[PDB]
RNA sequence: GUAUAAAAAUAGAGGUCUCUCCUGUAUCGUAGAAGAUGGGCGAUGGUUGAUGAAACGGAAGUGUUUUAUUGACUUGUCCAUGAAAUUCCAGAAUCCAUUGCAUACGACUUUA
RNA sequence: GCGAAACCACAGCCUGGGGAACGGGCCAGGCAAAAUCAGCGGGGUGGCUUGUGGCAGCCAAGCGCGACGUUGCUGGCUCUUCCUAUCAUACCGAAGCAGAAUUCGGUAAGCGUUGGACCCACUAAUAGGGAGCUGGGUUCCUACUGAUGAAG
RNA sequence: CUGCCGAAGGCAGAAACUCAGAUCAGUUUUAUGUGUAAAAUGAGAGUUUCUAGUGGGCCAUUUUUGGUAAGCAGAACUGGCGAUGCGGGAUGAACCGAACGUGAGGUUAAGGUGCCGGAAUGUACGCUCAUCAGACACCAGAAAAGGUGUUAGUUCAUCUAGACAGCAGGACGGUGGCCAUGGAAGUCGGAAUCCGCUAAGGAGUGUGUAACAACUCACCUGCCGAAUGAACUAGCCCUGAAAAUGGAUGGCGCUUAAGCGUACUACCCAUACCUCACCGUCUGGGUUA
RNA sequence: GUCAGCAUCAGUUUUCGGGGGCGGAAAAAGAAUAAGGGAAGGUGGCUGUUUAUAGCCCUUGUUGUAAUACGUCCACUGGGGACUGAGGACUGCGGCUUCGUGCCAAGGAUGCUGACAUAAUGGU
């Protein structure tokens, strides 16, 4: 578990306006700065501080400086998206949202589900 | 600078695990372990080299690299080959007595410029005195820490110390003749 | 971040000045603090500039009746105690109160080690000082400044640290027993789209 | 923030000049008022040109061509100092000429204790050739296997229940 | 703790008095 | 104002001419190459400048500059080099290798002996006696007056009375093994003749010939 | 809801060669005329109260586990009754006496 | 048992500051627990300054000056505490320091630094300074110290 | 007791009447050389008369001469103080804001947002470790400078013809050049200090020897493979002396700052600014129903 | 009489959100797609080279009259919160309405409702 920064690392948003979303370094700018893509059309290409933004640990292969086209293309080719979602943090992270966006009735639904889970406690003796 | 790096490549030294700046180094003559806590830099282990790696470091900082390169590799000598360290006992008139009790660990030393005192040192751990016969008033530390033999060296040549005589004549005392390894 | 009656805080790794102000500004907020393990707080900077900090502490006393000089406390709980009370206005009944809410202790003693002990981020060294820095513990400048019961402290706490892991591999090894019902269970995964 | 601007400017028309050459420059400034201030005093210290005789004829801001290279600049700077005078020559690695004008200002504040009125702006020029660039911190990020862990990692909600993690 | 044998914090007479003669020294080296 | 190892001068006042002096070197090897005959390929060797003098005094000279400055003057490409087929010639030339002016046979069978020096194999294992110490080993009809050498040596021996005496034999010198620095040093100031200068005469670059052999 | 107890490091930790952290927005709990009255179906569980006995906890033990016997409530799921005009928030010590190891007077040290 | 008077804006802890006059009131701190008793009298002006003189010339790192150099000439008797700028004692470094005795210098204020008419002894030494009394010379309260003392 | 007007270092007010003016201005333009003269803006402008109080001084500002280790002294103007409360600078006669009726709300100035203390333990980039750090405030007295502390620069140097350094070696022979001497061979001491060889060995950089001898550099060759060196400038840091009870960036404390510099937002509140109510004074219009 | 809650308003004010123009290099970028040029911090290939089994940079065309971004404006609009309710028949200035004792957010708050009275407010 190390996380270097590398050309190609698919690194998480966590600071400013596109918090959450998932980019990949195209080029390391500088010592306090990088420029990221995403093949997610909603992020465009801009230039980010290593302050706003959390290493991730899947690393893919991409050529210095590459367009956002390809960059979407090797994306794509080597299923970089579902595959941090296999992870167990973005499982967590996205169990998180569902609940953020939850609501009463539906927290009464877990209400009752939950007390289904509890309701078994049952241990082998 | 960026990355500053030191590489150490191991003899037949068996096992130089790494396990949180506590090294623990064992090889043919015996394991010496010892900590490095006092500075923060990668050590990262690849078949039989280890990479000392400092990020982003200052000189101050970069200076320890080296250090910890070097305590390493005097670690992994000592436990390959060993450490010997060869006094030569130097008395004018009065014949300096020495005596070696609980094999070598504690040296007292008498009649050093005709003292009635007995100076009694402890050695540090890892460190053995013996007598050699080869030559006459022969003193050997041997060893495993370099740091440990010749700190032992430090502490004979310092308390077998002449107080208030004119040092330009009187050459009594107990010096260090030879510094090596053991093969 | 709620409001609880008391708040115990292991100060082991913090940062004297960080965690006097903050846990200061809890006392003014009217909430009770307990201090605990106070001998293992760090202050920035090496430990002779500290112990010279020190030893000046100690030169301020009266010319007459030193009895009534200034009391030079050397625990390092009472030095937590001295840091908190200086960012306190103790001299109006609104200061005095607050001090009376702050529990400052040496060691985790039993009535605390059984309770949750948060820390405070902002008061963390790790966090908070740039690495390569020299620094020492309160316990340290202590015991080189007359405190003389590190040594039962110590020894006790090796006690309850055996306690506590004993106490750790139980509640383990229950939680483990409960967490393999867990899948076991069926509507853990039966209807589990809400994200629990 | 900073803007790049170019300040095209002439005195005003006389029978003695019927045609008064035109001066241009390009100069960074937060707005379009002390960009013309910049420009009058820089064209009374280099020809004598005066505030009153004079006019600025054309103001433009300038965006930058390529915001989405990471290129290097050179800065050609004069300092004004305890004697008065001296000479400077730095590299910024960044995507915009703005932005390296804003480092250069913040480190030179933060090192040589130097302000905007004391700092003027020779030239900023771009350095596309690896071998021209002189500064080995440059030539530092421009190697090309550059990789290095997250450095000043440094990490209301007081009272955390657990230990921070500050590391993977 | 202070740690040093002079005060850092100045008297006001002695605050005032630079602004005294700091500018008397520009009037003397004009 | 700064951590940097300090520079000490002297006043020697005999400053080198560097890259003049190598310019120098070069004028020189053309002069050589365009030199009438003999052709020789020898500059130097662990002899000493007395030997080279010798040696130069048997010719009418021996000058190579800095090794492998000569080659790189004349070229290794043929077009470049002044001589013909000199390709293979530039890879032979290293070391201390020179022309000269002027012999084979004197440069195959004369060969004087000197001091060895250090890297090298001592001929035969070598002892020094206890007790007071010998200039020559035994072969001296040996003055004890070194005293001087007792604290420059660092050899087993003591200062006693006046003459330098050691405690115990300490073998200077062993058949088959490398020659060490502190080897070396002791055995300069015996009379270990360890060496035997040599020369090179594999091939010559006549004007006419052009046959630079590599026997 | 007066709910939540390893330790240690942060240029590393822990778990079964493999996996996890990257903060408690987590976990436990959470319906009921402030918690009513009955009926089933499904499980031997949970909340546990009362007593009764074992062990543990001395750093300020402020409590912890283990049970046993029972009396309870048993939302686990599915049904039926009543709520309302609260009809728009609120045994000792001392004095008197005695002692002289004490003492300006108190106090003290003894006897009584 | 009898029973005053002087004095009285109000009072009563200290450190640094409050331009001054620093004060008790103001600022920032140390602190701070009733009621009292007997004693004794304390309290009613440069961030200065220090160890290295005056005139002329020669250089000349540099910006007509020009630094260091270099050469030319004539009040005492007892008292608490603090500072080190150390006389002695402790430990060190250097010196033709063989030993003994000694010189200079460093850390060092823990502990001492006398008796007599500058003089002569003793002494290991007789180091330098900061914050009740007398001689020749001009014609209440508060502090300090002891003593009780109600009270969870 | 309350209200209004309100100074002075010839004034402020009162009454008597001019002109609805080109009539004045602690002002700026235009023209001629701070003077004068004839467009801007503001204002209703005025004349004779008498009658209270005062005619001092402190602080700073810019213009000069006399000056000296060193300050200092004498002028002219300007303001502030004086008659002036309020916010901030820890507190303050002269520092930064702001001129004061009683209140409600909003917003700020100066200064600030770690706690005392209302307000971001905000964001971004750098610098600094101080066994007596800094928050200081033209850093002006010490001040001229020292430092193998650090970060940036400026100007000259060599460098895969192999850079610096490191180890191996050569570092010579005329010659122990000549006077000088007990003994001086490069190295107690007096002018150089020449030559054969080169790639280089200085009539010699130091140690040392009675003299020698021996080692070293300064000078070159072998291995070794890339940058390295010298002189200056700038910022921070240490030092650039100061004593006498306890001790002060205001305190606590702070070291990827809560210190230094800059940039950008957000936030805090004065009697100040804005909206409203009310009190009083003045001014203006109207008022025989 | 006291205290409350809400609605519709008026004055002052603070804090979010949407829509729409208009400007700059008629943003610069960028994407997609046609030319040519260059190379690297040199990829596949074989230290050296020129898109191949990665790609990058520069210029032009095009999609185009792209969007975005900032500035600016709307007599465009949707919310949240707070302080205030001075005045006391009628005129007035205005908009709807067919004029109308017509209505209206138009020369200063009205409407609805609740609780308490031995309580609450207010004074000392």
């Amino acid at each position: 578990f190390k996380r270097y920064v590398e050309v190609g690392r698919v690194v998480l948003v966590t600071k400013g306006e596109y918090t959450g979303k998932l980019a990949v370094i195209v080029d390391i700018v500088d010592h306090k700065r990088a420029l990221i893509d995403s093949p997610c059309s909603e992020f465009p290409r801009q230039v980010i501080r290593y302050g706003s933004v959390v290493l991730t640990h899947i690393v893919m292969k991409l050529p210095r400086g590459a367009r956002s086209g390809i960059v979407a293309k090797k994306w794509k080719a080597q299923d970089v998206c579902n595959k941090w979602a296999s992870s167990a943090w973005a499982k967590k992270l996205e169990a998180k949202k569902v609940r953020s966006q939850l609501n009463d009735f539906d927290r009464f639904a877990v209400m009752r589900l939950k007390k289904q889970r509890r309701e078994q406690v049952n241990v082998a003796v | 600078d960026i990355y500053k790096d030191e590489t150490l490549t191991i003899p037949k030294g068996v096992t130089v695990d790494i396990k949180a700046r506590n090294v623990t180094v064992t090889g043919p003559r015996g394991t010496l372990k010892q900590n490095l806590r006092h500075v923060d830099i990668e050590m990262k282990k690849q078949g039989n080299t280890i990479k000392f790696i400092v990020w982003h470091g200052s000189r101050k900082h970069n200076a320890c690299i080296r250090s910890v390169y070097s305590i390493i590799n005097n670690m992994i000598i000592g436990v390959t080959q060993g450490f010997r360290y060869k006094m030569r006992l130097v008395y004018a008139h009065f014949p300096i007595n020495i005596n070696l009790t609980e094999n070598g660990t504690v040296v007292e030393i008498r009649n050093f410029l005709g003292e009635r005192i007995t100076r009694v040192i402890k050695c540090l751990p890892g460190v053995t005195v013996s007598i050699s016969s080869a030559v006459k008033d022969e003193i050997i530390l041997e060893g495993n820490s370099l740091e440990n033999v010749s700190q032992s060296a430090a502490n004979i040549k310092q308390i077998c110390n002449v107080r208030n005589k004119d040092i330009r004549k009187f050459l009594d005392g107990i010096y260090v003749s030879e510094r090596g390894n053991i093969e | 971040s709620e409001f609880q009656k008391v708040v115990v805080i292991d100060a082991k790794g913090h940062l004297l000045g960080r965690l006097a102000s903050v846990v200061a500004k809890q006392l003014l907020g009217g909430q009770k603090v307990v201090v605990v393990r106070c001998e293992e707080l760090n202050i920035s900077g090496h430990f002779f500039r500290n112990k010279l900090k020190y030893l000046a502490y100690l030169r301020k006393a009266c010319r007459y009746n030193p009895s009534r000089g200034a009391f030079h406390f050397r625990a390092p709980s009472r030095i937590f105690q001295k840091a908190v009370r200086g960012m306190l206005p103790h001299k109006t009944a609104r200061g005095q109160a607050a001090l009376e809410h702050l529990q400052a202790v040496e060691g985790i003693p039993p009535p605390f080690d059984k309770q949750k002990r948060v820390v405070v981020p902002a008061a963390l060294r790790v966090l908070r000082l740039k690495p390569g820095r020299k620094y020492c513990t309160v316990g340290r400048l202590s015991s080189e400044v007359g405190w003389k019961y590190n040594d039962i402290v110590a020894k006790l706490e090796e006690r309850r640290k055996v306690k506590s892991a004993a106490f750790y591999q139980a509640k383990l090894a229950k939680q483990k027993k409960i967490a393999s019902a867990k899948e076991a269970s069926p509507v853990n995964q039966k209807l589990s789209q809400f994200g629990y | 923030a900073l803007k790049e601007y170019q300040v095209v400017g002439r005195k005003v028309p006389t029978e003695h000049e019927p045609v008064p050459k035109l001066f241009r420059m390009r100069l960074f400034a937060p707005n379009e008022s002390v960009a013309k201030s910049r420009y009058w005093y820089f064209l009374k210290m280099i020809n004598k040109v005066k505030k009153a005789t004079g006019e600025i004829v054309a103001i433009n801001e300038i965006s930058e061509p390529k915001p989405l290279k990471a290129k290097v600049f050179g800065i050609w700077i004069r300092y004004d100092s305890r004697s008065g005078t001296h000479n400077m020559y730095k590299e910024f690695r960044d995507t915009t000429r703005v932005g390296a004008v804003e480092a250069m200002y913040a480190d030179m504040a933060a090192r040589h204790r130097a302000r905007f009125r004391s700092i003027r702006i020779l030239k900023v020029v771009e350095v596309e050739k690896k071998e021209d660039v002189r500064r080995n911190y440059v030539k530092q990020l421009l190697n090309p296997h550059l990789k290095f862990p997250l450095p000043h990692r440094r990490t209301k909600k007081v009272f955390a229940p657990h230990r921070p993690s500050t590391f993977y | 703790v202070s740690l040093k044998k002079k005060s850092k914090r100045r008297t006001t007479r002695l605050r005032s008095r630079i602004e005294k003669k700091a500018a008397e020294s520009k009037r003397k080296q004009k | 104002p700064k951590s940097r190892r300090s520079k000490v001068l002297t006043l020697a006042q005999t400053e080198k001419k560097g890259h003049e002096g190598k310019a120098a070197l070069f004028s020189g090897v053309q002069q050589s190459l365009d030199s009438f005959d003999y052709m020789w390929i020898f500059d130097v060797t662990n002899m000493r400048n007395t030997y080279l003098k010798r040696i130069r005094d048997d010719w009418k000279r021996i000058f190579m500059g800095k090794t492998k400055v000569m080659a790189k003057a004349l070229g290794h490409t043929p077009e470049e080099e002044h001589a013909e087929n000199v390709s293979k010639l530039t890879k032979l030339l290293h070391g201390a290798v020179g022309l000269l002016f002027t012999v084979i046979g004197y440069f195959e069978s004369f060969v004087q002996n000197d001091f060895a020096r250090a890297g090298a194999v001592a001929p035969f294992t070598h002892v020094i006696p206890a007790g007071p110490v010998y200039s020559r080993a035994g072969q001296i009809p040996l003055t004890h007056t070194l005293e001087p050498q007792v604290r420059q040596l660092g050899m087993p021996t003591v200062l006693k009375n006046g003459v330098v005496t050691l405690l115990a034999d300490f073998p200077l010198c062993t058949e088959g093994q490398q020659l060490d620095s502190r080897q070396t040093r002791l055995l300069k100031l015996f009379g270990i003749t360890a060496a035997e200068f040599k020369v090179g005469l594999l091939g010559y670059y006549s004007k006419k010939g052009a046959s630079v052999e590599f026997l």
